[PDB]
Parts: structure tokens; C-alpha cells; sequence
RNA sequence: GAGACCGAUAGCGCACAAGUAGAGUGAUCGAAAGAUGAAAAGCACUUUGAAAAGAGGGUUAAAUAGCACGUGAAAUUGUUGAAAGGGAAGCGCUUGUGACCAGACUUGCGCCCGGCGGAUCAUCCGGUGUUCUCACCGGUGCACUCCGCCGGGCUCAGGCCAG
RNA sequence: GGGACCGAGGACCGCGCUCUGCAAGGAUGCUGGCGUAAUGGUCACCAGCGACCCGUCUUGAAACACGGACCAAGGAGUCAAGGUUUUGCGCGAGUGUUUGGGUGUAAAACCCGCACGCGUAAGGUGAGAGCUUCGGCGCAUCAUCGACC
RNA sequence: CCCACCCAUACCCCGCCCUCAGGGUAGAAACGAUGCCCUGAGGAGUAGGCGGCCGUGGAGGUCAGUGACGAAGCCUAGGGCG
């Protein structure tokens, strides 16, 4: 069951993971990046995230976050390159524009109307530290989902009397 | 488990209210008042015939 | 017959709920109305601009008290004969179904209703 | 007070029966007997039967004997005079023996129907120490 | 307050703002007054102070409740055995002062008058012979009835 | 004796088998009970000479206790089936609950439940369709 | 064999491969952890992907029951919808705007004219009951009387805000 | 003469008077629009005014000090023995079946032998509730006078 | 020194709630008499005292109570009563 369900399964190709190993932080981020894009222009940006030609403009998670001058496409200064982040939505993208192409739909009008990255349970790891502790080293895996779309009286006698005469004149 | 109880009644309250209940299985308006469907049955102290 | 029978306004003193002190800053603190303690608090003291205390000062008047605003007052029913049962209070009593009632027996308990005059508070639940 | 704190369905019925005879009756007896009916058992001490035969010695036989409490029986009085005695309760020694001597037991709705004013009635109570 | 205008004032049965009675002028009752001065302000009434505190503000004690006087019978069930029998004859006793003025005077209730319209003066805790409200004044107290009735 | 009106009223005043009760008022179940309301006036089991009248299939059915045959409940009720004209049925009810002293008091009360149920046994009318209402209801 | 006991943080530490796993040189210390479905019928086949998995399709009454499995709260998080924000928010009284709603009303009673369908109309006579003077039943009643329905007219009472 | 706020009760009874009824023990009469979100209500926000953050501890009071990241679940005057006060109940100069025995539809309910526990083996005057045949009778109990162990 | 004006939960009048106090209510056409009707006064409150109502698990009785066209639980910028 997806997060929007007004958007009919039949129309829309739609494509999901679980418990996937990547920060859930930078994840949110480089979706809403792409929310909302068409399929070939998230595909080539999603790639150039990769080579660092294009930028994720990080608003949310960007604490103590360098700037560059790449975020001024977006309007910021605090911008990265999720590369991790960066793989695994293409591989999602591709799942779905698969799954048009089967279904098909035509690739070349598909928009991202739902995408949505979620917590995923998390996983545990220990290091070593001084004084009696043992240092948590917890990881936060996310799920992710999305959804692509094809972009396409009771008036009173006074006022009757006066709609009337204005009808008359 | 030492927690009494069990509890201590007069033999003489006892038959105080053996006695009263049973003037109360005479009287019809209380047999209505308790739930029982008394109304196709003749004289409520109810005597039937030992030989039947 | 639906009209109710003639009574005098009814006026409600006060609408609003009351609210305990302190429920809104705290997700442990339920808003249901607990009466302060402490000696220093300022809605026990009564300052002015904190929040009311209730009391019997708003107690709704005694001819109006329990009725809805069509002028009659609720009474529970679970089947055909609790209707029966108001029979001679169809100017002063209505008839609310019981939220475990089923879809048969409600309208059973409709049909009899509007041969018996009683309004119902729910009759357009399981239809 | 209000209501009596005894559960007794009797006394309800004694106290409603005196409730309308202290009101529509300008008798100060039946305000009397009402104000005993309320009050508790230590409130309302036994009375033997030798007290109110010493209460009788003199002119006052052929009056009604009223007792809002339980009327006992006194092992040391050895003759018991005829007499008519209304209380709310009776033991069996002191009932059997009253009727033996040849008197008349009553309770007190018997007296509100006999004697509505209390005429002629000799109103007892019992040690309070 | 101190403790002995304190008891004055309930002897005096002024027991609230803006309440007022009725008293009998004699050495012993002029001596209490003298002592509630900071508290009180009093005068000799007229024959229409009399009448309007009587018809508008007139309660009587009927078994210790405050009964209004909108009826000549229920002063003659609770005065007339002193031969007061209607309103009349109340007003006559309160201002030609008679004998039955204790009991007439204790059958009315302290009058609940209001505050007055205009107000009272700029400070009004001073004494009147220093332009305050306090004290005794001779006929000023009708003006002061008229604007509290 | 032990056993009276009023004695039955303390034992089941406070809890009756008929007894319902909620919140805005307290009802009776009893079929000697109309009004259907718990109060000694009202209380036909309580009380030695009472009414109470049920629907049949065309009319009324008016039951009424009789004094001498308390103890035989077979044959404690009289039971008269009213089966013509709402004002015949009014009137010999009202005969039968003012004319000898067998509840005056109850005359009122036994001739408006008559009324109720001949008013329930009339053919029902139609129920007028209802209103969609605001913006949000009828879009 | 039973219980006015407890019901998975409770009841024995242990409802489970529990004095187990684990800790200490050792004596000893000592957990956490129940529930798909009636039945595994626990996804045939197709398609994308290295795989994990996803999408179609299928099983079931229910995949809103996918062995991360009954129901599935709150803290906390994401997306969408609406809004607010010149150095705190939150709260009380009172209007306004916007969004969304519960009622109430829909006609009833009586009277008078017509037209239909029927005689449980008044009285009297027989049985039955009862409150012993009131009713029911059967007959008589045969149509200016009684009961329903329809078509007109009139009166009274009907909701909200106002003069 | 000009305004403002309110209409409380629900057959008659009363106090009165300007009289074919009245303004005299609480509002009726006539009329209009609407009959639905129109009044009303609930949230969200703006605006005017009001408004310290809770608890504990100390003290005459503050101030200081301590606890408080958030939520769910758990969480603290109970039971027994022995004293004692009051209320209800039963029997009452007595009271208590349940150590045990006898039945039983079997831990219930019903019945009871001998002991045993605790208790038990006379008024006047001032009065005084109440009664009265209105002459007097007078509870309990207080002041005192009493009588006895 | 004079005149007018502004306002506190203070005073005055009215309505409603609750408490207390004083009365009425049976040859019963009579009543949740633990009710109803009439009249007046009063209303802050720590420690403490008294009373009445609400809620949870289990037991006896009762509603010939509800329920697979759906019990319990849960969510609810939907209502009603107190």
C-alpha cells in the first residue's frame, strides 16, 4: 500500500525498496531535489550527481554543511553530491520506467507526482571507547516509493425587485 | 492466605432471613419483581400433589 | 409528532471546555479537567488572564437541563421494546441507538419509531 | 434528622405514620415519639418490665404504657401487675409474662390507631447511665 | 477598622456599603454614632426621605425574612398589635419619633441603597465640615437620600 | 398484616426487575405500568388496584387486577379487549378507571395511553426526501 | 480435582531447544523472547534488475493477514493539502475572515360543505365477566345515525432573524 | 418628552381602581423577509486588551537550592492479631451453631451434645419531656437532701 | 476653589445554579413523600472534617440486553449531554 493513493495503479507506474543501506538524510534530500521533474531530466541530473557536475541543494539536514557555488541553480549556498544516495534513485527510476514501458505507458511524459523516502528500522554496530563505554554505531537505513505519472439562489423580495428593474432599464 | 475468609453469621440472623425470604416466595408482586414469568400459574404458594 | 413540547430557552452559560492547566505544552497531560494543588498556582488563586476553575455558578437551568436543542432528551435503545418504552414521552423524549446495534435491527427499531412518533437521533446511520 | 439511619422497612413505614401525625395534630406526644424513632440504640435504652411497674404503683394503672425501645423482662420482680404496654419491640420473656398477668401487648402503629393524641398514656424511658 | 467601631457598626445593624437605619436620638445613641464617624454619614431626615426609603427600599422582618411591604395587611399581622395597621401609620411613626419606634424601627429591614448618582464629593474621607462626606450634617443628608434612592 | 402496597414499594424502590434507568430518567418495563415511569402512583405491580393497557391487533387491551384473586395470578387479571370507535374505547376505560373508585387518579393517564396506541395503528405517512445542505454536501 | 487468583513489563527467574544464552579464575550471578490464516492454498507464469528485491498476474472472505506476518496507540519521521512567522512560543476574554458541521422546518388539530366505501350508531333482548354498575360478545339494528378515504373552504397552532 | 437593558411565572383565587373593564399577584398585539448554513456551533489565523514555569524544601516571607529531553506500560496507607469509638442488625439477663459430631444435591447449605469465653445472679424539693377527668399525675437526668454495700 | 466626566468581581435592580433556613402536601382524583409546591437569606479559602457522584479488573441476580449485514480495541480540522 503507497503513501498517495488517489493516483491509480493502472495510469502510473509505481516502484518501491526497503531497508535500503543508504542515509536516510541525504536520501530526502536528493528526492526532493527531483520531485515533481520529468523521468529523462531526473535521470541525466541523478548521473551528474555522480560525476559532480550538478548539485543536491541540501535545506533540512544541512548543519555545518560547506557551500559551493553550484547551489545557485537552486537558490542556496549549501549544496553536496550524494553519490550513494545519487545510485539508488536511479536504480528505483529505471525499476519504474521499466515498469511503463511493460505496462505500456509512453516514457517520454512520465513526472514524478509521488516520491517519498521513510525510516527503516535501524541497524547496530559497537566500536571501543574509553572510560567503560562502548560506542553505539548505529546506521539509518530508509525506504523509498514513488509513484510516475503522464503530465496532461435565495434572495429577498427587495433584491429581486431590484434585479427586475435593472432588467427592465 | 491468612486473609479471612470466611465469614462469622448469627444462626439466629440466619433464620431471620431464611424466614423473611421465604415470605417473600408467598407474596406474587415480588416474584414479578425479581424476573420470574408468574402469570399462568394458580395460587403462588405453588402446592402440588405428593402422590403425582 | 416531531415538535417538541413548549419549554422556555435554553441558554448555556458556557460552551467552551475547561482545560487543565498545563495540557498544552505537555503530550502527557490529557485535557480533561483536574483541579490544581499547589499553593503558588495561579489558576488555584484565581489571577486574572489564567485559566477558569469550573463550579455550580454554571449549572445549566433546571428545566433545560439534558436536552438537545430540538427540545427533547436522549434515551439509549438497544431493540424494538425500549422504544416501546417511550411510548407516552414522544413531546419529551428521543430515541438514540446504541452504537452496537446492527443493520437489521435498526431498521426495525426506525420502522416501529415512526409509528410511535419518536424521533430518532441516529436514524440515518446503517442506511 | 432527615431520613432515619436505620434500613429497616418497618421503621420507614413507623416513621411516615408519625411524620403525618406530628404534622396535622397539635399533640406534643407524637413530636416526642417521632424524635425517639430517630435516634440510635444506645440513644434508646431497654426498659425492664419492674421499671414501669414501679411507674404503675401509684394512680397511674389503666393508662397505656408507651416505650419507644425494646421492653425487657426483670427476673426480680416476682408478681407482674395487669398493664398494657406499647413498644417497638418485645422479648418473648417479657411478652409471655405480661400476657400471663393478663394484659395487652401493642405495638405502635396499634397505639397511633387507638390513641392519635396519646391521651392517657404514660411515656417511659429507659437508664441512660 | 478597630474593635470597638466594629461592634458599633453591627449594633447599628450596618453591616454593609451603602446600608442604612433609622435611629432614635438620645445620649445613649449619639455616643455610638460619634465613635463610626470615620465610617458613617448621617443627618436628619424629612418628611420625603421618610416616605421614598418606606415605598421604594421598605422590607420587613417577617419570621427573620426579608418580606417586602407591597401589601397594608402584612404590616397589621406584624404591627398591628401596636396600632400600626398600613404604611401610613409606619411613615408617622418613623418621623413624628413615638413610642412603638423600636419595634417599627427593627420591623424594617436596613435599607439597600445604592450609590449615588453624581457622585459623592472629590475625596470623600474627610469630615463634611472639611468638604469630605463623613460625619453629621443638618438637612444634606435629604440630598444625599435622593441621589442613593 | 406484613405484606402491603406500601411495604412492596420499599423493597423495590431502589431495584426492581423492571427497572431501567439512565441518566435522564428512570423507566419501568411493567406491563401494569403506564407512563412507564418509576413512581408509586405509577407502580402496577406495587399497588393493590392498578391498570395497564397493551396494544392487540386492532384496538386496545385493558388488564386490570382484582383485589380478591392477588394470590392466583392465573386469575388475577381482567382483561377487556376494546375493538371499535376510539371514543367507545375512551369512554369505558374512563368508566372503568373513575365510576367506582378503582383509581381516579389513573384516569388521565389510562385514557392518553389508548390515544398513543390507536395513534400508533394508523397508516404511516411518507417521509419527505432529505436536503443536501452547504457547499461541501451537495458538491 | 478445584479457585470471586495472574493473564506475556502480569503470573515461578523460566507459557518458547530456561537455570538456556551470556558474565566471572571461582564460589556464583543470570536474561530477553507467545499470536498469519479455517486450510500454506506460504506468489504458478511474465517482466526489470548483478543480486536483494520491484511491478503485473495469481491464492484467500481479507496480501488494509508477504512467515520484518492478529488488532497495530503515543513519542518521533516522510509526503501531500491549508495556514502563520520584523529578537520566543504556548494560554484567557471578545469580534472578524476562511474551511467544515449538528439541529430546526417539510405540516398537524378542529370545524363546515360535497363524493365514495362500508355498517362495531342510539335503544332493546340473551349470555358471559367485573370494580355490582360498568363493559364484552351474538342478535336487533338498514341509514337526517356511526367509521374510514378523497376533493374544496375556514380557524387555531407551527421554524430563524427582525420592525 | 427622549433613550438603554430586561419579559422572570403559566387555568381561577389576592390586594385595589380612572369602570360595557383596568396600566391592579412578571408581555402581549400587529407586520415583514428568509425557511437555508440565514441564525447557531467547531477548528485555523489576524486584531484589541489580559496573562512568570511547574513541582519540592526552607522561612514571617521571598530569593537561593533540588527534580524536569519526550512517550507508552508498571508504580506507593494493604493484610492479620490485639485494643478502642460511633452507626446498622439479631437476641436480650443472657449471648456466642461452625473445637467437634449429625445429615448433604459434598470445601456450600441445614441441625446440634456437653463444656467453655464475656456479662448478670431506694424517695422529696427547684425543676424536668409528656399526660390530664385541667384537681393533679410526672420518664430520663442535673443542683442538693437522700438510703444501702 | 468650582463644574462636568471615566471605571473595580465594590453598592443597587433583574435572570440562572447550588447550599442552608422556615412552611404546605391522605377518610389518597395518589407519590423516582429519597418527590413536588411556596418564602427568605447566603456563596473566597491552606491543614483538617463531612457528603455525593464518575471510572477499572472479577462475583451473585436481572435486562427472555448487544453481536460475523460485525463484539471489543484503535483513529477522528463530525456532533450531543453534564
Amino acid at each position: 500500500r503507497y503513501a498517495a493513493t488517489e493516483i491509480a495503479p493502472t495510469k502510473s507506474a509505481r516502484a518501491r525498496g526497503s531497508y535500503l543501506r543508504v542515509s536516510f538524510k541525504n536520501t530526502r534530500e536528493t528526492a526532493q531535489a527531483i520531485n515533481g521533474w520529468k523521468l529523462q531530466r531526473a535521470l541525466t541530473f541523478l548521473q551528474n550527481v555522480i560525476d559532480k557536475k550538478e548539485a543536491v541543494p541540501m535545506r533540512r539536514y544541512a548543519g555545518s554543511t560547506g557551500r559551493t557555488a553550484q547551489g545557485k541553480q537552486w537558490g542556496v549556498s549549501r549544496a553536496r553530491w550524494p553519490v550513494k544516495s545519487a545510485q539508488f534513485l536511479i536504480g528505483l527510476l529505471k525499476n519504474a520506467e521499466a515498469n511503463a514501458d511493460a505496462k505500456g505507458l509512453d516514457t517520454g511524459n512520465l513526472i514524478i507526482k509521488h516520491i517519498q523516502v521513510n525510516q527503516a528500522p535501524k541497524q547496530r554496530r559497537r566500536t571501543y571507547r574509553a572510560h567503560g563505554r562502548i560506542n553505539p554505531y548505529m546506521s539509518n537505513p530508509c525506504h523509498i516509493e514513488l509513484i510516475l505519472t503522464e503530465a496532461e439562489s435565495h434572495l429577498s423580495s427587495r433584491q429581486r425587485g431590484v434585479r427586475i428593474r435593472r432588467a427592465l432599464t | 492466605i491468612w486473609r479471612k475468609w470466611h465469614v462469622k453469621i448469627n444462626q439466629g440472623q440466619k433464620r431471620f432471613a431464611t424466614a423473611s425470604a421465604l415470605a417473600a416466595s408467598a407474596v406474587a408482586p415480588l416474584l414479578m419483581a425479581r424476573g420470574h414469568q408468574v402469570s399462568t400459574v394458580p395460587e403462588v404458594p405453588l402446592v402440588v400433589d405428593s402422590a403425582a | 409528532m416531531v415538535a417538541a413540547k413548549k419549554h422556555v430557552p435554553i441558554v448555556k452559560k458556557r460552551t467552551k471546555r475547561f482545560m487543565r492547566h498545563q495540557s498544552d505544552r505537555f503530550k502527557c497531560l490529557d485535557s480533561a479537567w483536574r483541579k490544581p494543588k499547589g499553593i503558588d498556582n495561579r489558576v488555584r488563586r484565581r489571577f486574572k488572564g489564567n485559566l477558569a476553575m469550573p463550579s455550580i455558578g454554571y449549572g445549566s437551568n433546571k428545566k433545560t437541563k439534558h436536552m438537545m436543542p430540538s427540545g427533547h432528551k436522549a434515551f439509549l435503545v438497544h431493540n424494538v421494546k425500549d422504544v416501546e418504552l417511550l411510548l407516552m414521552h414522544n413531546r419529551t423524549y428521543a430515541a438514540e441507538i446504541a452504537h452496537n446495534v446492527s443493520s437489521r435491527k435498526r431498521i426495525d427499531i426506525i420502522t416501529r419509531a415512526k409509528q410511535l412518533g419518536v424521533k430518532v437521533t441516529n436514524a440515518k446511520a446503517k442506511v | 434528622r432527615k431520613a432515619p439511619k436505620s434500613d429497616n422497612v418497618y421503621l420507614k413505614l413507623l416513621v411516615k405514620l408519625y411524620r403525618f401525625l406530628a404534622r396535622r395534630t397539635e399533640a406534643p406526644f407524637n413530636k416526642v415519639v417521632l424524635r425517639r424513632l430517630f435516634m440510635s440504640r444506645i440513644n434508646r435504652p431497654p426498659v425492664s418490665l419492674s421499671r414501669i411497674a414501679r411507674n404503675l404503683k401509684n394512680g397511674n394503672e389503666k393508662k397505656t404504657v408507651v416505650v419507644v425501645a425494646t421492653v425487657t423482662d426483670d427476673n426480680r420482680l416476682l408478681q407482674v401487675p395487669k398493664m398494657e404496654v406499647a413498644a417497638l419491640r418485645f422479648t418473648a420473656k417479657a411478652r409471655a409474662r405480661i400476657e400471663a398477668a393478663g394484659g395487652r401487648t401493642l405495638t405502635l402503629d396499634q397505639l397511633a390507631l387507638e390513641k392519635p393524641t396519646g391521651a392517657n398514656t404514660l411515656l417511659l424511658r429507659g437508664p441512660k447511665n | 477598622i478597630p474593635p470597638k467601631p466594629r461592634k458599633i457598626l453591627q449594633l447599628l445593624r450596618l453591616r454593609q456599603i451603602n446600608n442604612g437605619v433609622f435611629v432614635k436620638v438620645t445620649k445613649a445613641t449619639a455616643e455610638m454614632i460619634k465613635i463610626v464617624e470615620p465610617w458613617v454619614a448621617y443627618g436628619y431626615p424629612n418628611l420625603k426621605s421618610v416616605r421614598e426609603l418606606i415605598y421604594k427600599r421598605g422590607y420587613g422582618k417577617v419570621n427573620g425574612q426579608r418580606i417586602p411591604l407591597t401589601d397594608n395587611a402584612i404590616i397589621e399581622e406584624n404591627l398591628g398589635k401596636y396600632g400600626i395597621i398600613c404604611i401610613e401609620d409606619l411613615i408617622h411613626e418613623i418621623f413624628t419619633v413615638g413610642p412603638n419606634f423600636k419595634q417599627a424601627a427593627n420591623f424594617l429591614w436596613p435599607f439597600k441603597l445604592s450609590n449615588p448618582n453624581g457622585g459623592f464629593r472629590p475625596r470623600k474621607f474627610k469630615h463634611f465640615i472639611e468638604g469630605g462626606d463623613l460625619g453629621n450634617r443638618e438637612e444634606h443628608i435629604n440630598a444625599l437620600i435622593r441621589a442613593m434612592n | 398484616s406484613n405484606v402491603s402496597a406500601d411495604l412492596i414499594w420499599e423493597v423495590s424502590r431502589n431495584y426492581n426487575s423492571f427497572l431501567v434507568k439512565q441518566r435522564t430518567g428512570t423507566f419501568s418495563r411493567d406491563a401494569l405500568n403506564l407512563t412507564n415511569q418509576h413512581s408509586r402512583k405509577h407502580a402496577g405491580f406495587v399497588n393493590d388496584k392498578a391498570l395497564g393497557i397493551v396494544p392487540a391487533e386492532k384496538g386496545v387491551k385493558v388488564i386490570a387486577k382484582k383485589v380478591k384473586a392477588a394470590n392466583k395470578p392465573a386469575s388475577s387479571l381482567y382483561t377487556v379487549t376494546y375493538k371499535s370507535t376510539a371514543r367507545k374505547a375512551y369512554k369505558a376505560i374512563a368508566s372503568q378507571a373513575a365510576k367506582h373508585g378503582y383509581r381516579a387518579d389513573l384516569r388521565q393517564a389510562a385514557v392518553a395511553r389508548a390515544s398513543a396506541i390507536l395513534r400508533s395503528q394508523r397508516p404511516v405517512k411518507p417521509e419527505p426526501p432529505k436536503k443536501l445542505r452547504g457547499a461541501a454536501a451537495r458538491r
